[PDB]
């Protein structure tokens, strides 16, 4: 059961071709389950429905994420391939 | 996201209602691009100018179906 | 499958909106991006997607269309 971002398959995105490439994968998890997953900019900030919370949700420059979670929730980061 | 567009990502109730949702959302003033993503492909991210996205929940929760904001960067 | 189509499109916001939602309300796609210098062009991704019936749909309805990309 363990999160292991290296065997995780891609999210499922798209890559808006008018606003700039996101260079991160992330992950969302709850009691370590994979819930969904997708594509954030890093060095950058967004708000995202985590469970029952808003939670305000920063990256630094190797897409590592940090924020307030909900008790047994998580979003983690990785670099995508080319970045 | 940085520059001046904003992306938001909404949950839509969809079972028709597929293409309703993406028409509706692409057919809102400021919008630039959407797509049907997330591992369940039951999420619309949104991207663009001067789109408001608490009205766009209304809107389709009024001609769609449920909708739930879960993302704004 | 999947496919990306781009399509040229006389606009001539009005034209633009209503390209959209007609491009997404289109069977099988994905995605749909407004694309170009001129905000003229519409990317759309998916799959079982029938460009020939989309290009009439668009020449009937918005204006003019040119298939410009089809892989």
């Amino acid at each position: 059961r363990a999160i292991d971002l290296s065997r995780e398959r891609d999210p499922n995105f798209f890559d808006h071709p008018g606003i700039p490439v996101p260079e991160c994968f992330w992950f969302m998890f709850k009691n370590n389950v994979r819930q969904d997953a997708g594509t954030c900019y890093s060095s950058w900030k967004m708000d995202m429905k985590v469970g029952p919370n808003w939670v305000h949700i920063k990256s630094d420059d190797n897409c590592n994420l940090s924020g307030d979670f909900p008790p047994g929730w998580i979003v983690l980061g990785k670099k995508r391939p080319g970045f | 996201g940085p520059g001046l567009k904003q992306k938001i990502v909404i949950k839509v109730a969809m079972e028709n209602c597929r293409s309703k949702a993406m028409a509706l959302v692409a057919s809102t003033g400021g919008v630039d691009s959407v797509a049907l993503v997330g591992d369940l492909r039951d999420k619309i991210e949104v991207v663009g100018y001067g789109i408001d996205p608490i009205k766009l929940i209304s809107a389709l929760r009024k001609k769609v179906g449920d909708a739930e904001l879960l993302q704004v960067s």
